[PDB]
C-alpha cells in the first residue's frame, strides 16, 4: 500500500508538468483506467485523492490535446460512469470529495459533447464489444445506419476486419472473445437487415465466410449468431 | 462452412444465371430492333416505289 501510495504521488509530481503529462498520456493508454480502478479498490483517503488528482491532471487544460484526452478517457475507460459512482459514494476526505466533484464535472462536460456514435467508434478501434445498449437498441441502428454506409462503408469495412480478426481468433474461443465475436455477428446482421447496400461489400469481404466459418464453432452462442446473420442474409 | 461456400457458388451461379436471363432479355431487344428495321425496310421499299410513280 505504501509502495503503490509513493508511485501515484510520484506519478502526480509528473504530470504536475503540462509537458510531462501529455507525453505520460500516450504513453499509456490504459493508465487513466488502471488509476481509478486502484482508486475504487482502495480504501484509503490519500491514496483516492492521489488517483484523482492524476486523472484529472492528465484531463487537465494544461496539458496538450486536453479536451482529447478527456474525451479518449471518457469513450474507453469509462470516465463518465465512474467520476458518477465515485460521487454518489461518499468520502470522509473534504479535499478527495472536492476533486471527485471537479472530475465527475469534467466529465459530465466532456460527455455532453460526445454522442453514442463517438463511443461506438471507440469500441470498434479498440476492438471490443460487449454487446452495448447501442447495438440492442433498434433505434440507433436505425439513426446509424447512414453513418455505417458513410464513407464507402468505413465503418461496414472496420466491422468486418475485426469480425475477421475474431474469427481467426476464435480458436482460443475466449470468453471475452466470445462475446465479441457474438456483438460484431449481430452488428454485421443488423448492417445487412438495414441500408442492404452493405451486404454485397460484407461479401466481397469475406464477411459471408467468415459468417460460415462461425456457423461451426463450438460456441453455442457463437453458432446461434452465426446462424441468424446466415437467416438474415439469405435465409427466411 | 464448406456447404454454405458451395450455396455460395449456387448464388452466384443464379446471378449468372440472373445475368445470362437479363442479356438474353437484352439479346431480345437487340434482335427488337432489327425485327423493326425490317418492318421499316419494307415502308420505305413501298414509299420509294410511290415516288419512282
Amino acid at each position: 500500500i505504501q509502495l503503490q501510495y509513493h508511485s501515484l504521488l510520484l506519478i502526480w509530481l509528473l504530470t504536475f508538468n503540462p509537458v510531462f503529462a501529455n507525453e505520460l498520456v500516450q504513453k499509456y493508454l490504459s493508465d487513466f483506467l488502471d488509476l481509478l480502478k486502484l482508486v475504487k479498490i482502495t480504501i484509503k483517503e490519500k491514496v483516492s485523492r492521489l488517483c484523482i488528482s492524476i486523472i484529472l491532471q492528465c484531463c487537465s487544460t494544461r496539458v496538450k490535446q486536453h479536451k482529447k484526452v478527456i474525451k479518449q478517457l471518457l469513450l474507453l475507460g469509462n470516465a463518465l460512469p465512474t467520476v458518477q459512482s465515485l460521487s454518489e459514494r461518499k468520502y470522509s476526505d473534504e479535499e478527495l470529495r472536492q476533486d471527485i466533484s471537479n472530475l465527475k464535472e469534467i466529465l459530465e462536460n466532456e460527455y455532453q459533447e460526445l454522442t453514442s456514435f463517438d463511443e461506438y467508434v471507440a469500441e470498434l478501434d479498440s476492438k471490443l464489444l460487449c454487446w452495448s445498449p447501442p447495438h440492442v437498441d433498434n433505434g440507433f441502428w436505425s439513426d446509424n445506419i447512414d453513418e455505417f454506409k458513410k464513407d464507402n462503408y468505413k465503418i461496414f469495412r472496420q466491422l468486418i476486419e475485426l469480425l475477421q480478426a475474431k474469427v481467426r481468433n476464435g480458436d482460443v474461443n475466449a470468453k471475452q472473445e466470445k462475446i465479441i465475436i457474438q456483438v460484431a455477428l449481430n452488428d454485421i446482421t443488423h448492417v445487412v437487415e438495414l441500408l442492404p447496400e452493405s451486404i454485397d461489400v460484407l461479401d466481397k469481404t469475406g464477411g459471408k465466410a467468415d459468417i460460415m466459418e462461425l456457423l461451426n464453432h463450438s460456441d453455442s452462442r457463437v453458432k446461434y449468431e452465426a446462424l441468424k446473420a446466415t437467416q438474415a442474409i439469405i435465409g427466411y | 462452412n464448406g456447404i454454405a461456400t458451395l450455396l455460395q457458388a449456387e448464388k452466384e451461379a443464379h446471378e449468372i444465371v440472373s445475368k445470362a436471363r437479363k442479356y438474353r432479355q437484352d439479346k431480345l431487344k437487340q434482335a427488337k430492333t432489327d425485327a423493326a428495321k425490317e418492318i421499316d425496310s419494307y415502308k420505305i421499299q413501298k414509299d420509294k416505289e410511290l415516288k419512282e410513280f
